[PDB]
């Protein structure tokens, strides 16, 4: 799945 | 029907642990029946219908049924459901490896591409064949038997290591206890929401809605220090062991396949193409940001020295890891007059959702409708239907899962649940997506109020949702967001630009109490504050990008030491001794391995499109909006990312807009 920047 | 919605969402969210396990075995048996039938075909008997079509049909059937099994581990409030879902993911991931390495299948798709007349099949079908053969060679199916077996057993081990790595972080329940005095400067609406202990203290977890406010606003340095140590030691023991196995395994597999490093292996499937291109990109950007980082670190040190003198604290003369966000927050308030806790009063979650939906309606020609009595996995989840405004075609549905809870995925993510691809009967499957974030809950008798950074996160993830919804392809493997990894962040970061426009912000805001708008002067300051802390914020992302490249380039490297190296050399903020940030770096196990640079890489493309097209001709122009939907979102993964960019820009992209938006060049 797609994640946001950490 | 393409113009209806009933029966087109086949997802069920009421599965028991036993049903998840039973469905997993049934899915494996039935799916393997298709692959066995194709494999039994004589090599001279294969055709488009009995081979390509048969495999395409099972891929869409499998991926949809797989979703109902492997998604609940991220959202279900029942820990037994989450555990059964994780076990199904482990089992189905091993099954995926088995089927992907069938030589009989690879031999027959190769023979199909060589004998069939490619000119008489659709271009996406030709892409299906060439990508399928490429994936086979990337699985070593052109290599001897025993190296295929070695690759298979190593890939199976790696799939379980990655799943365990993220499972450990998802189920971690670390918490700390602080007194009221130890939580100084934190507002009452935050403190009055924490659980109390037997000594009238407060329990604080490591979730984002707890960790971030403490690190940004707590004036007690020891409190911030204890939180940073706990946050960057989550799963330190077990996830270091996983990394110590996973990283050498990735290298050994890439070597067997003919690549020098794992980074080279993954870069081949990205628009960046090569590791030397990534290095030059990060290194040149780091050099441009160097003066900004120095100036920002100098200002932060002056802030800390004054506060230590005012509050009577000891001053160590350095910016510790637990000081960065705290003084970055002060920089925003002092240099740009932005108080996030005051500004959130203008972003009640219903107003933000309404304006976010209206923005896509007006810009991309879509219609949104909330479904009542929707079948959802949690009571707080809502469901929406997306139609094409002009034709009434039902494009898809998306769920909104906005608030945190026990066992829910901690970060912010978009999940593709159904692909918008063709079905065996010729009709089109309705796309389905899920937006999963952890926004502030309603407290103190107020609605949920979003900070501007939460609004930007909301827009970021909704960009992914609309990419999944608007993409329509023939094959499921090219549907939705199945684009290059360093390209998939283009639609998400593109939408963020609409939270940095004065007129757009005026439409997204409304004071929760008196409904009044944000003052004009404050709106101008909010937009002008976009570049505050950009030097150290961007350098931190370069550190993460560099650590990711290094951990997949050099072999015998200590991940914690490599992180600490880049923290000092690039960011100028030392890593806290004893912490292991890479052991919490979930991207390394969530499909971003060797590809974390893709966020900054994508931002160059999204900035070029926003500046050169939307901002030049009005950021609400429906004609430019429709061109964006058709050329960037609608193709999904059926076209190369650079081809879609060229179709939209009518030229090659460049960094002028990206650099201009950073105050550089
Ligand atoms: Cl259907
Ligand atoms: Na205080
Ligand atoms: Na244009
Ligand atoms: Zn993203
Ligand atoms: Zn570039």
């Amino acid at each position: 799945f797609l994640r946001r920047i950490r | 029907s393409s113009y209806t919605v009933a029966g087109r969402n086949v997802l069920r969210w009421d599965l028991s642990p036993e049903q998840i396990k039973t469905r997993t075995e049934e899915l494996i048996v039935q799916t393997k029946q298709v692959y066995d039938a194709v494999g039994m075909l004589g090599i001279e008997e294969v055709t488009y219908e009995n081979c390509l079509q048969a495999l395409a049909d099972v891929e869409v059937k499998y991926i949809v049924e797989r979703t109902m099994l492997d998604f609940p581990q991220h959202v279900s409030s029942d820990k037994e459901v989450r555990a059964a879902s994780t076990e199904a993911d482990k089992r189905l991931s091993r099954f995926d490896i088995e089927m992907s390495m069938r030589g009989d299948i690879f031999e027959r798709i190769v023979h199909l591409q060589e004998t069939c007349d490619l000119g008489k099949i659709k271009p996406e079908a030709r892409r299906y064949l060439e990508k399928s053969i490429k994936m086979g060679k990337r699985n070593g199916l052109h290599l001897p038997e025993q190296v295929q077996n070695e690759i298979k057993s190593m890939k199976k081990r790696m799939s379980e290591l990655c799943i365990d790595f993220n499972k450990n972080l998802n189920e971690d329940d670390t918490f700390l206890v602080f007194s009221k005095a130890e939580l100084g400067a934190l507002p009452d609406d935050f403190i009055d929401s924490l659980e109390k202990t037997d000594d009238d203290k407060y329990k604080i977890t490591l979730k984002y809605p707890h960790y971030f406010p403490v690190m940004k606003k707590c004036c007690i340095p020891e409190t911030r220090r204890r939180m940073e140590m706990a946050f960057n030691t989550r799963c330190k023991e077990e996830n270091t062991i996983i990394l110590q196995q996973l990283l050498p395994l990735r290298t050994k597999v890439a070597k067997l396949l003919g690549y020098s490093t794992h980074a080279d292996f993954v870069l081949e499937m990205n628009t960046a193409k090569s590791t030397s291109r990534v290095t030059a990109f990060l290194d040149d950007l780091s050099q441009k940001l160097k003066p900004l980082g120095e100036a920002e670190r100098e200002f932060i040190l002056n802030l800390k020295k004054k506060e230590c003198k005012d509050r009577g604290f000891e001053y160590d003369g350095k910016i510790n890891a637990w000081d960065l966000y705290y003084y970055m927050t002060q920089t925003e308030e002092l240099k740009y007059s932005i108080d996030q806790e005051f500004l959130k009063e203008y972003f009640p979650i219903e107003v933000v959702t309404e304006g976010l939906l209206n923005t896509y309606q007006e810009l991309l020609g879509l219609s949104f409708e909330q479904m009542t009595d929707a079948h959802v996995w949690n009571k707080s989840v809502t469901l929406y239907t997306v139609k094409d405004k002009a034709t009434g075609e039902v494009l898809g549905q998306f769920y909104l899962d906005l608030y945190p809870r026990e066992g829910k995925y901690n970060h912010a993510a978009c999940f593709g649940l159904q692909p918008g691809c063709l079905l065996p009967d010729g009709s089109r499957m309705m796309a389905v997506a899920a937006l999963v974030v952890n926004f502030s809950q309603p407290v103190a008798g107020r609605p949920s109020l979003l900070r501007h950074d939460e609004v930007r996160t909301y827009f970021h993830e909704f960009g992914h949702v609309m990419h999944q919804i608007c993409a329509q392809t023939d094959f499921a493997r090219f549907s939705g967001t199945n684009v290059e990894t360093d390209f998939v962040e283009v639609p998400s970061q593109m939408l963020e630009n609409w939270v940095w426009d004065v007129d757009s912000l005026r439409r997204l805001s409304k004071h929760y109490k008196d409904g009044s708008p944000i003052a004009d002067d404050l709106l101008e300051k909010l937009v002008a504050s976009r570049l505050v802390n950009t030097g150290l914020l961007t350098l931190r992302q370069i550190v993460l990008s560099k650590v990711d490249q290094s951990l997949h380039t050099n072999t015998s490297l200590d991940a914690a030491s490599e992180y600490a190296k880049y923290c000092s050399e690039i960011l100028g903020v030392a890593a806290t001794p004893g912490t292991n940030m890479p052991a919490t770096f979930g991207h390394l196990a969530g499909g971003y391995d060797g590809q974390y640079y893709g966020y900054l890489w994508s931002e160059v493309f999204s900035m070029d499109m926003f500046y050169s097209c939307f901002k030049k001709e009005g950021i609400m122009n429906p004609e430019v909006g429709m061109k964006y939907r058709n050329l960037i979102l609608k193709p999904g993964g059926s076209l190369d990312g650079m081809d879609m960019l060229h179709n939209f820009l009518k030229r090659e992209p460049n960094q002028k807009a990206f650099l201009m938006s950073r105050g550089l060049h």
